[PDB]
């Protein structure tokens, strides 16, 4: 229970509740809290935080934020997590002059895409990455948190919620409205995140749901039913969209090699049954001087 | 190995995962001995009862089947319950399920209304906390109609490999369904493994050779369970099967995964 730790600082707050920095007072261990005032919610404990609670308890991972207790102490409900220093935004904007060392963006990337093949192997969506709830510690590690959108997937999918992933790092079968959408989603997430590590710009920064599809349109060109089978029967597809051409990944992308643009234009294909998966990108060329196969059993 | 190679992820680790979360996910088919003053037949108007809740709000059958088992596991976790405190305990694990597993699920006070009085909106709040404290907030298992979602995407794939999006008829779906659906209501169905249950059920309205490229399963994982379904499977074929529906509201694509209820219970007996 809650005696044994104290509120530090407050550092965060969202619908459903407030986050604190805690402290244990002769362990010396720092902590997060998200601290839910039940009294005050009209559903109980939120939607959101049975999925958070329910989907970390089994996602034990190097590269998730760790949920380490639940405590209902009455009137309210804690969830208290290992905490991380600091936020990629954070560190991205404080690298945004002197750019973040090359090594680095490859070691953060490969960390991520390990984190994330593994919410995809348990079925999990994570749907909200973007580079605050991407943490990182002092020792060079990078963890996927806020798993306050993320949602067990079936097989087949179902219709899920339409309403998901922040605006700029939001994928085109979303910003369309498919029917479906699958782990594609969160690879596009981590593509933008990339490509944002590399320029310290966000990639597609767009102010609308369809300013975000023209600022994607104008750097990968517009689909077309051959990059993409069914585009064109999709529900917010206009044959008005203006036809532009695809940039070029060398004045996209100035500072990244062959390897980086191809695994960068991989996780940017339009169609999500091409877009590369995040345990193929682990084996792609840009992580040579990072990793190694497995052993293959036939 | 019943699944295709995967466009998101490794097939031999989705679902070695899958085979290993249905090992955490302990069920036990004796479990009302801890609970003396309860009978069977008591757990089985409740999950009825249930199912036509889930019907009249159009609830998926995932927020049905969660909602079984995490009433079913609570009360392993449980030592005295009375035949009064049911309703509480099985519209709790229902609002938690819905919350869970639906866009957009009935509000509390819709939950409190269906009990006609029974339970209050503070006591489903009650409740809820007391079933996800108890089961230490394991929440998301593979349930009986998952595996059958699995399953009918595996026997209807393409040379195309996409496991993922949706391709399967939507009423042989729903007359498999029904069949689980009686089998659910029996508690000595608590013996077989989730998965075993979907695969005898789909077995009954197929073959072996089917079922055993759709679940990896040999025939002898599945022969046990057959027997205890064979009862249940013939009650079904002798009134045959159900048609699909159409629900208000919601898409056709949609509709074979909308709960549906019959009057299993007269079923149950035979």
């Amino acid at each position: 229970s809650m005696e044994n730790f104290q509120k530090v600082e407050k550092i965060g707050e969202g619908t459903y509740g407030v986050v604190y920095k805690a402290r244990n007072k002769l362990t010396g261990e720092v902590v997060a809290l998200k601290k839910i005032r039940l009294d005050t919610e009209t559903e109980g404990v939120p939607s959101t935080a049975i999925r958070e609670i329910s989907l970390l308890k089994e996602l034990n991972h190097p590269n998730i934020v760790k949920l380490l207790d639940v405590i209902h102490t009455e009137n309210k409900l804690y969830l208290v997590f290992e905490f991380l220093h600091q936020d990629l935004k954070k560190f991205m904007d404080a690298s945004a002059l002197t750019g973040i060392p090359l090594p680095l963006i490859k070691s953060y990337l490969f960390q991520l895409l390990q984190g994330l093949a593994f919410c995809h192997s348990h079925r999990v969506l994570h749907r909200d990455l973007k580079p605050q709830n991407l943490l990182i510690n002092t020792e060079g590690a990078i963890k996927l948190a806020d798993f306050g959108l993320a949602r067990a997937f079936g097989v087949p999918v179902r219709t899920y919620t339409h309403e998901v992933v922040t605006l700029w790092y939001r994928a085109p079968e979303i910003l369309l409205g498919c029917k479906y959408y699958s782990t594609a989603v969160d690879i596009w997430s981590l593509g933008c995140i990339f490509a944002e590590m590399v320029t310290r710009r966000a990639l597609f920064p767009g102010d609308s749901e369809i300013d975000q599809l023209f600022r994607i349109f104008r750097t990968l060109g517009t689909p077309d039913e051959v990059v993409w089978p069914g585009v064109t029967s999709m529900p917010d597809y206009k044959p008005s969209f203006p036809k532009w051409a695809r940039q070029d990944f060398s004045k996209v992308v100035p500072p990244l090699d062959e390897d980086g643009r191809s695994l960068l234009s991989q996780m940017l294909h339009y169609d999500p049954n091409k877009r590369i998966s995040a345990k193929a990108a682990l084996a792609h060329p840009f992580f040579q001087d990072v990793t190694k196969p497995v052993p293959h059993l036939r | 190995s019943p699944l295709p190679v995967l466009s998101w992820a490794n097939r031999e680790e989705v679902w070695k995962i899958m085979l290993n979360k249905e090992k955490t996910y302990l069920r036990d088919q004796h479990f009302l001995e801890q609970h003396p003053l309860l009978q069977p037949k008591m757990r089985a108007i409740l999950l009825d009862w249930l199912m036509e809740v889930c019907e009249v709000y159009k609830l998926h059958r995932e927020t049905f089947y969660l909602a079984q088992d995490f009433f079913d596991r609570y009360m392993a976790t449980q030592e005295n319950v009375v035949k009064t405190l049911l309703q509480l305990i099985g519209i709790s694990s229902l609002f938690i399920a819905a919350k869970l597993e639906e866009i957009y699920p009935p509000k509390l006070h819709q939950f409190a209304y269906v009990t006609d009085g029974a339970c209050s909106g503070d006591e489903i709040l009650t409740m809820e906390l007391m079933i996800m404290k108890a089961l230490k907030w394991r929440l998301s298992p593979l349930t009986i109609v998952s595996w059958l979602n699995v399953y009918m995407q595996v026997a209807y794939l393409n040379d195309l490999h996409e496991v993922l999006l949706p391709q399967y008829p939507q009423q042989i779906f729903i007359q498999i369904a029904e069949l689980l659906d009686l089998c659910v209501l029996d508690v000595d169905c608590l013996e077989f493994p989730y998965g075993i249950l979907a695969a005898s059920a789909l077995y009954h309205f197929s073959s072996s050779e089917l079922m055993q490229k759709v679940s990896g399963y040999q025939w002898c994982d599945i022969e046990n369970c057959v027997k205890w379904m064979v009862p249940f499977a013939m009650v079904i074929r002798e009134t045959g099967s159900s048609k699909l529906k159409h629900f208000r509201g919601v898409a056709d694509e949609d509709a074979h995964n909308i709960q549906t209820h019959r009057d299993s219970l007269d079923l149950l007996d035979k």
